[PDB]
This record gives structure tokens, C-alpha cells and sequence, in this order.
């Protein structure tokens, strides 16, 4: 099998620690080359819990979560609260497509318990102060992407895409 | 706002296209094309409308409720649609090309003018403030070109002259610096000076005579000729959508629109005619 | 656009339509219109015209007559209606791009006088063939047009 | 999928074919062939609905029920045809060829330009999202051969040198001779850049004068002298016909599209032009 | 059964034969013969139709409204012509 | 529940017995209202086999035999040489539909086996002779639609119909 | 004469052995020659029973079962349920066809009766699942084209034929 975990991008930072294995295979669908992000998969009806963002399943079909999925195993301190569910790779709402998929494959997803004692009213978040940005890209793009800064020199196009390509909804909670 | 997002997208001629108007004796042509107001092809936003939502209708008979609500039902109308497209706007339209002594020998490029990019700059300043909908690059592109108004204007540089569509002789120089490529073809674009551009874009036009034959015996029918305009293959529209923050929005928005690619425009479709790529320009530039 | 060309060919046949003096040369320039046009957008320009100056005579008094028509208004061609014809063809390609700054007028003059020169404006010509025959095909059915409608069939 | 039955089939001339699209404002003496937007001859979906229909409706005379559902009703239409015809695409055209050495020479080639070849893609891609239909097979030859878009390439031969329609020299280069024949003759396929395609096709066209002659005394009729443009024999088109489900398209395309081998397009089939089989991809590959 | 009958024949030149196929500028004989598509000798379907029909009609000035019906009228064309010649291909030449 | 014997309308006068119903509640699938025959049924891939009139399934899918849907039941004398088929009614290949159906039906088609014995070639066949337009209406026309020549004033009508519409294909042998 | 046996391919494991011919004639009708899958029969108006499938009909026009014709006579256990039918070789179906046929054959066809005690609707199915082509090419043409896995380095390409080619209905009870 091939597998992958799904890792948010929040203007929070706890998220470096969410991976085990680095590539692992040979295969990494969210890849970037010269343009911009590739391949980032955005869910919906989720909401982030950004002190230890984890996405809430809420039913709200305007919220949504836009992070990259990787090849890795999660944490390996976990499938007993992360979401696991493998889907055939065409059902998979990913946006900036640029080659297909496996056509099946297991997905690993940052979870909780929904905490019914507080009314989940989720606020729609971007990402600015590109310091925010600018710290996490060394944190999670590059344990994520080594091939940043070895093949990336135009790195001020992957920060005025991550500027405004990835948003979430938050609660604030 | 009541316009909360927006989409903007190319629409990509497969097939040739005849989104077809007002049938009149004054235009040596029998069915003409949709006329803009400059005399460009346009399709109109009615159109566009009506075209996609049918095509959602059959494609997805399930969402048919989000479809309903977002485009407008028809057989409830008490509920303004949560979604409107603007009028399509022609971005290109391919052109044949005479190269004389250049380099890279080309028999095709897109051919533009600067009314046409003035007026998706319009569109594209209107839905630049909305927060999600940034695509800077592009409309800085179309400033950089727009600041050269006046000249045959060429992208990819080296052609520095050419006969367009057999009879147009045009000299063309480059923009100073390479203005990556708006779309990903490869082939170059062409920014006319207006007067000239309108010459050649109503040359690009395929005006057709069509007949109806008698079955029996091949001769033609009594009074069955006509003249028809067809937007050609390769030819580019712009328009965008723009829906209302309502939750079917954004489910429209998330699995209706991301697994739409290809749709039947205009009339004539027996005849081969509207087949269109839809290029949402959030993934692609 | 290409409509200041037709006051052009009407000019340009005026001319020739003087310069021809014989009826039958006359009648010879009017198979030339309809035949030459058709051979230039089915073979090319260069073909043609290297046929119609191997069908032109272009011998030094036919070449100051050309000039004479370029400027007097009263010149006249002569020597052998097939020859004359061709060579007011010629005029009528020369006209034009004399009077649509496609080639110099002095340059042209100097060639028609010259002889080392002749080759220079044919290599000229060649290179400037697709924006030529691009550029001139209005004109030439005009010209086309007023040979059928002002010289009588023969 | 919007389409019930998607089946590309190949148009393969037996006899020189004019189809029509009659005299331009400027040569009024000629009847020239139907063009494409970039050029090249091409034969509109509707003289290939209307020749074919026309086919149909007397070599089966008892299914004309299933003809009048699928390709429109023609008496009182209460309703949109349900199957649609693309433009021929220009898919191959021959050339007299002299090869200068290799192994025991050809006479004559087949000649494509990678400009037809993307429209062929184009038109596979868009009716493999439309339909159930997947061309892989075809798509992945197309794909091999586009990928080599620059040089002039030849197909499972060598040739290495050519001179085509004793005008143009060429260099080819042999691809890899992987890939397996396309339109599987004995004689090999150039893929030409379109700069010189486009020259080498336009040779390959036939260009005929005609007359009309006095009976009485064997000389032309005042004014009896025209020009006409045929497709050479052997010329090789590329369409599609698709098709909604009705239980009558299920019909037409099992039954009637399985004994549909020779019609007759276009014009002056007196004369023998028009001669035509189809090929029907699905088999020929 | 699109036609009724096919009748194929060969055409056997008795004498020299020449069908001219027009002029051009960059021809080299004045006069060429019509020629295939591949560079062979051939007679359009055009000239063998005008030819025959033509002999036809002076030869039998009886059965004239059959020939008018099969190869198409001369005067005001009401409807096709029923019958269809082919372009005569080269068969073999004498060497 | 909803049962439909197919009446097939070939040339020959050897059906009008296998119908023990002909009316059941008050309904047929066929129809005759002022402007023609409604809801004539097609079978593809089945011939007639005027003798022992029944339908022989070939493989050729030009192959059609074209008859009349009635609510009926063959005899009771048959469920061995019947094909006896239940279907949604939109399976079903109608020509001239007029209304809609119950979207479930009991089928009766007379059938036959293949008999691997004589090559199965067929042959089109259509209504002429209209002494058999005459006794079709009699046979069929009349005692299965009771009303035929006691409302119906343009009774030429559907012989002009039953003139156009039913054709079939026949073995012959 | 010649007996054609026909071998209806879904992606259901029911095909085990009900043959008997491997090659007993001289050839065959469908074969398997560097190009794909070549003279494929389909028929149309029959349904797959993908429990234990056999082609059942239905008068639907639309529904088809698509496979290929071997060359034999069905396992000597047979001959009270199969179709047996000869037919000019004309009236065949056939796709990809390369050769002409033999003027007349017996076929044989897995049939079941229709069984009106429950309504027929059909679906649409076709063949993936790799581990099903890859299981049928073993299971049927290395037991029939002995010239697979003898010929062929190429059995991807006459495993993607089988993954684009062999499309059928089925009924879903």
C-alpha cells in the first residue's frame, strides 16, 4: 500500500510534530516546482482547534481546512484518536491539480472529541504577519521539502501563495 | 456584500462555437454571432447561465436542489439566484500567421486588442478586492501590456513582423521584458492596436453558407440557404461568476464546479458546435 | 484595409489604359489582368513575376517609357502587343508598390535605369514577396475588374 | 456521462472528394474546398450529418424511425437530434514522395502536421470526460508522437531524407519505432512542423480546371471555364459521433453504425467525387 | 444496393490520347497531361463524362431523354443526374 | 398485480387466440385515441416464425419485431414456451409514447427455442395486403379494443398507421 | 459443422469450468494478436446474473454483455440451459473485427430465464479492480490462448484491452 497523513497550515505552531518518516516511498502528490503549491487537498465541514489545531468534524459545509497531504506514518502515537480512512483518490477535493493519482489510498487526519460544552462558532481565518509564514516554512517546509532551498531560490512565491492560498475556519475555543 | 466570492474563469473553444442572436437581414450573414458592443463575438450572461445549468442538471441530478437554488429555479421563482455569471468576454482569438523572417516559424497565434484586455481588466479590478479572489500576477500582466497601448504589441519575442489571416501586414515588437505567459500555450500572443486588431478578429471568424437538400434527389431545396457565423476552435472567453455567501454556495462552489471541465455552449450542437473547456483561474495562474 | 486602393487601380489603369496605344495591346493587357492574378495567388508572386519580366522586353527604351509613365502622364509603350502587355503589367505591379512606400520610388527608377541595379530591386522584390501579394490582391482584382469592364472583348 | 455511445471513426477518401463551401469575394472563378480555422481542408459536421443521413435513411429503409430519433426528424422535428457529429479533422493526407535512399523506396507518403494531431487530442480528451468512452490506447499514440514537436518525425520507418510533392526537402527523424501504426497501411506517416505541413499539404490538394463546351461545335461556352479544389484519394479525416441514450441510439449505434461502411460527401459525385469509408476507431486500433 | 447497376470498363487509347489539365507558370510543357494524384496519368471523371455524353448525344438522338435522365440535363438541371463515372486510373501503359 | 401479453402484428392470423384477459381492470399499454396507435412496443434481437407464430431470439441486434403491450394472460395453456419477464417499464422500447408507465410490469412474450438445426437468416418484412390491414383490425383491433369502430370515427386512420408502423423481421423457414 | 462457445467476461469468479474445448478445432474466432483483443462479440438486450452469471434476457435494447467466442462445446453436462443457435455469421455483433467468419456457427450461450417474480433492472459495470484482470487472464486465456504467457512479453497491453473493453450490465439482486 501507499499511504499518506494529512497535515493542516495554520498561523498556529505546534504542527512540525504531526510525522514519523520523512518520504518513506517515492511518491508525494502535493509538490512544488517553479510556479507554486501543487496538489493541496482542502476538507470541508471541519474546524480547526488552533490551540492544538485539530480539525473538529462540524457540519458546516462553508468551513473548510486547506493543508498538504504527505506520504508518512502519524507520529506513530496515534490511530487510536486520528481520523484513518482510505478513499479511491478521485472523491478527494484537492485543488491545483497537476497529475493523477493512485487512484486509492489511506489518509491519516488530526482529530478530537468534538467538546459538546462549547458552542462551535468558527470565524474564518487567514494566514498574515508572514513572520507567521516565514518561521513555519523552515519548520514544516523543510522536513517536509528538502527540496526548498535546493531547488527553491524563488521563495517569496511560495510566501505570496501561502499568503492568501491557504485559509481555514477556527473556533476560537 | 451579497457578492462574497468570485470565479473567474477562461472559456476555451473545442468545437466551434455559435451562441447565436437576432436572425436579420443586415449583416450579409443569416445567423450572426453575438455581437459585444464593440462588434467582438461575446456570449451573454443569459446564455452562459442557461447553457451550464442545464448541463449541471443532467450531469448532476442529485444536487439538483443546490443547482436550483444557486442558478435560479425555474418552476419556483420566489428566491433571486445566489449565483450570476458576467457577460463572456473575448480574450482570444487564434489567428493564421505569415512569419517573415523570424525565429521560431509559427502557422497560428492568439490575437488580441486593447479594448479586449481594457475590459477584462475591468472585470478582473472589480473582483480583486474580495479577499480570496487575488490573482495579481495576471492583471499586473495586463497592466504591463496595457501601458504599451497604441503598438502591435507581440509576447513571445521574435516576430517582429507577420501577415495575419493572408491579407494583414503588422510589425510587432517585443514588451521590454519576457511577461510570462498568460495562458499555458505555446503558442504567442498578439496585442493589436485596435483598429487593425478589429480587422483581423472579424477575418478569424468562420462564416459559413449552409443548404438543405431535397432526400430524393439531391437537388436543393426552395429557399434553403443560409449564412451562419461560428467562433472558431481554440478561441478564448472570459467571464466570471460571482455567488452570494448562502451555504449552497459553497457546496456548489466545492463539488460542482470542481469536476466541471468541459460543457456544451450555444446552439447547433447536432452540427459538433459548443463544445468549451471551463479553466477556473485559481488552480492555473 | 485596403480601400484607398481601388481610387489607386483606377488611376493606375488610366495610365496604362493611355499608354496603350493599339487596340489589340489593349485587348492583349486585358487577358494579362485576368490571367496574371489568378497565376500570382495560385503559384506565388516571385513565379509570376519572374514570367511576366521574361515576358516584358525590358530593353532600355521600353524601361525610359515605364519611367515616362511613372512621371509624364503622356508617355506610350510599344513594340509587340504580347510584350506591351506584359509590360504594362509590370507598370500596374510597379505603381503599386511605388505608391505604398513597399519600395522607394528613387530605388525603382534608379533600377529601371541601371543594369546592375535590375537584379537588386528582382532580389528586393523577393524578399518583400509575402507582403506583396498580401498587400496587393484588392488592387489587382480591381484592376482586373476595369479591364473587363473598359477594354472590349476581343 | 452526458453522451450515451462516443465513436471516432476515420474518413478515409476513395475517390477524390469536394465538399464545398462555394466561391470566396475575390476568386470567383474558383469552387474551393472547405477550410478549417487554421488552414487546413476540413469537412463540416453539418455536410457530414446531412451526406450521412441522407446515407442512412435509404440503405435502411425500415429503420428510418431510429434514423429520424438519433440524427433529428426532418418532416415536423418535435425535438433536438440526439446524436451530433464533430468536423472531419484533417488527419493525414498523401504526398508523392522521392526518397533518397533506404530501404525499397515509396512513391507516395502520408502527411500529418502536429497542429491536426493536437486538435485530434483535443477532441478525444473532451469526449473522454463526456462519455464512458476512454481512447487510451489512441491517446497514448498521440501523446508519443506530440512529444517530439519540434523535429519532422516519420513513423516505424526510417527515411532519414525525402522530398515531398517534389518541392520540399525534408529531414526526418525516426521517432523510436515503438509505437505501432495509426491507420495501419503499408506506408508510413510523416509528422511534419506545421510551417512546412502547411506548404506540403496545400501541394497535395488538387487544384482542376474545368470547362464547359459547346455540343454543336466542340468549342468552350462563353464564360465556361471555372476552377475547382479536390481532396486527393487516400486523404484520411478524423470525426466523432455521439450519441444520448434513447433505446433508438443503442439501436443506431449497433445495428446501423456496425453496416455503415461507403457513403458519399460532398459535391460533384457525378464526376465520381465522394467516395468514402469509415473506419470506426474502436476496430481499426 | 445505392446504385443500381456498376458497370466497370477499360478505356483503350486506339490512337495517341491527350487530356490537358490547364496551364501554370512553373509547368515546363505547355501542354501536360492530367495526372493522378501520386503523379500517374489519369482522365478526370469530368472530361470522360463530357467526352461520352457528348457522343452519347449525337450518336443516339432518339433515347436523348435517357441520357439527359442518367447523365444530368444541359439546359435547366431540375434534379441530379443518376449516373456516376468514376476517375479512369491508369491500368497499364506500353513500354 | 400488472400483467402484459406482447401481441405481435405480423401478416399472419395465428394470435388471435393466446389473449384470456383482454381487458383485466380497464387499462391497455397500447393505445388508440384520434390520432393513432400509442406506445407500439419493439423486441430487438427476435424474429417471427409464422409457422408456430412465436418469436426466436436471434443475436442481431437488426432484428425487430414490432407488436402491441395488452393486459392480458396467454392461456394458462403456456409457462413453458413463454418468456415471462418482469421490468420497470422504462426498459421497456416504446415508439409513439403518449403517456407514462407503471414502472413496473409482468411481461408475456411468445417465444420459441432457437433450434440449433437451420441457419437462423431473416428477412424484413412489412404490412401490405390490406385484406390483412382489414382482418388485423378484426383479429386484434377489434376484440381486444372493444371500442375500435364504436367511438373511433376515423377508423382509415389506423389502418394508415398499421400500414407504416408494424414491420418485423421473419425467418421464412 | 463448427461449434462457437461463448464466453461472457465479468469481473464475477463463476467462469471456473464449464468448457470443454481447449483447442479441439483449428482455430479460433476471438483472438489475441499484438494489437489487443480481436473479433469480440457482444449481445445486446442480455443481462449478467453476476451470481453465478449467466446472460440474462431482457428486451431492453440498451443492456449488452460483451466476451469472446472460443472454439468448442460446453463441458458434455450441458444442452438443458445454454442458448444453442446457428446464425449466418453476418448477423454477429462483433467488434474489433479483423477476419471473416465461417458462413454459419453453433453457438452456445449461458441463459437463464427471465423469473418474473422479481422486476429486472440493470446496471452498468465494467471491469477494474487489476486484481481481477490479473486473476481472468490466468483464469481463462492461459487456459485458452495458450499463446499468452507463450507470445506475449506484452500482457499489459491485452490486460488494459481487458480494462477499457469489457464493459457489461448486471442486475443487482
Amino acid at each position: 500500500s501507499t499511504q499518506r497523513e494529512y497535515v493542516f497550515i495554520p498561523i498556529t505552531n505546534s504542527i512540525t510534530i504531526d510525522v514519523k518518516i520523512t518520504i518513506g516511498g517515492s511518491d508525494h502528490i502535493t509538490n512544488i516546482d517553479e510556479r507554486g503549491i501543487h496538489n493541496v487537498l482542502v476538507i470541508t465541514g471541519y474546524a480547526v482547534d488552533e490551540k492544538n489545531g485539530r480539525l473538529v468534524p462540524t457540519l458546516d459545509p462553508c468551513d473548510y481546512v486547506k493543508g498538504i497531504l504527505v506520504a508518512g506514518t502519524p507520529q506513530q502515537a496515534q490511530s487510536n484518536d486520528f481520523l484513518t480512512l482510505k478513499l479511491p483518490a478521485n472523491k478527494l477535493y484537492l485543488i491545483r491539480k497537476k497529475g493523477n493519482i493512485s487512484d486509492d489510498l489511506k489518509i491519516y487526519i488530526p482529530y478530537s472529541s468534538p467538546d459538546a460544552r462549547n458552542s462551535m462558532k468558527t470565524k474564518p481565518v487567514s494566514i498574515s504577519d508572514d513572520t507567521i509564514v516565514n518561521n513555519i516554512i523552515k519548520e514544516v517546509f523543510d522536513k517536509i521539502y528538502n527540496i526548498t532551498q535546493k531547488e527553491k531560490v524563488k521563495i517569496e512565491k511560495v510566501k505570496e501563495d501561502i499568503k492568501e492560498l491557504f485559509s481555514y475556519y477556527a473556533l476560537e475555543q | 456584500p451579497y457578492y462574497a466570492f468570485a470565479e473567474p474563469f477562461f472559456i476555451h473553444a473545442i468545437t466551434h462555437l455559435h451562441v447565436g442572436s437576432g436572425s436579420s437581414v443586415e449583416e450579409e450573414i443569416a445567423l450572426p454571432f453575438q455581437r459585444d458592443e464593440l462588434g467582438y463575438p461575446t456570449i451573454y450572461a443569459s446564455s452562459l447561465k442557461g447553457a451550464i445549468k442545464s448541463f449541471l442538471l443532467k450531469e448532476f441530478p442529485d444536487k439538483r436542489d443546490v443547482i436550483y437554488k444557486v442558478l435560479g429555479e425555474d418552476e419556483n421563482p420566489e428566491e433571486a439566484s445566489l449565483g450570476t455569471f458576467l457577460d463572456a468576454i473575448l480574450f482570444a482569438i487564434p489567428s493564421r500567421i505569415i512569419e517573415i523572417d523570424s525565429a521560431k516559424p509559427y502557422v497560428w497565434v492568439y490575437v488580441t486588442t486593447y479594448e479586449l484586455l481594457k475590459k477584462v481588466k475591468l472585470y478582473l479590478d472589480s473582483i480583486s478586492q474580495l479577499s480570496n479572489a487575488s490573482f495579481s500576477n495576471l492583471k499586473n500582466k495586463i497592466d504591463t501590456i496595457l501601458a504599451k497601448e497604441g503598438k502591435n504589441i507581440t509576447l513571445d519575442s521574435d516576430l517582429k513582423s507577420a501577415i495575419l489571416n493572408e491579407d494583414f501586414y503588422v510589425e510587432l515588437e517585443a514588451l521590454n521584458n519576457k511577461i510570462p505567459s498568460i495562458i499555458n500555450a505555446g503558442v504567442p500572443l498578439l496585442v493589436l492596436e485596435d483598429s487593425i486588431g478589429r480587422e483581423v478578429i472579424n477575418r478569424s471568424l468562420i462564416r459559413v453558407r449552409r443548404i438543405r437538400i431535397d432526400r430524393d434527389k439531391k437537388v436543393v431545396e426552395t429557399g434553403g440557404l443560409w449564412s451562419e457565423e461560428y467562433v472558431p476552435m481554440k478561441t478564448i472567453f472570459f467571464s466570471v461568476l460571482l455567488g452570494k455567501e448562502s451555504k449552497e454556495s459553497a457546496i456548489f462552489a466545492s463539488c460542482i464546479l470542481r469536476n466541471l471541465r468541459y460543457v456544451i455552449l450555444g446552439g447547433k450542437e447536432t452540427i459538433g458546435k459548443g463544445i468549451v473547456e471551463l479553466r477556473w483561474v485559481k488552480d492555473v495562474i | 484595409l485596403y480601400e484607398e486602393d481601388y481610387k489607386l487601380a483606377l488611376e493606375a489603369f488610366k495610365k496604362v489604359f493611355n499608354a496603350l496605344t493599339h487596340y489589340g495591346a489593349k485587348q492583349a493587357f486585358r487577358s494579362r489582368a485576368r490571367d496574371l492574378v489568378e497565376e500570382i495567388y495560385n503559384s506565388g508572386f516571385i513565379p509570376t513575376f519572374f514570367y511576366i519580366i521574361s515576358k516584358a522586353e525590358l530593353n532600355s527604351d521600353s524601361l525610359d517609357s515605364l519611367i515616362s509613365l511613372f512621371s509624364s502622364d503622356n508617355a506610350i509603350l510599344r513594340g509587340s502587343d504580347e510584350n506591351v502587355s506584359y509590360s504594362a503589367y509590370l507598370f500596374i505591379i510597379l505603381y503599386y508598390l511605388i505608391k505604398r512606400g513597399i519600395i522607394e520610388q528613387k530605388f525603382l527608377i534608379q533600377a529601371l535605369r541601371c543594369e546592375k541595379t535590375r537584379l537588386d530591386l528582382i532580389d528586393k522584390l523577393y524578399n518583400l514577396a509575402p507582403i506583396i501579394s498580401a498587400k496587393i490582391r484588392t488592387y489587382l482584382l480591381a484592376i482586373k475588374r476595369l479591364s473587363e469592364a473598359l477594354i472590349e472583348a476581343r
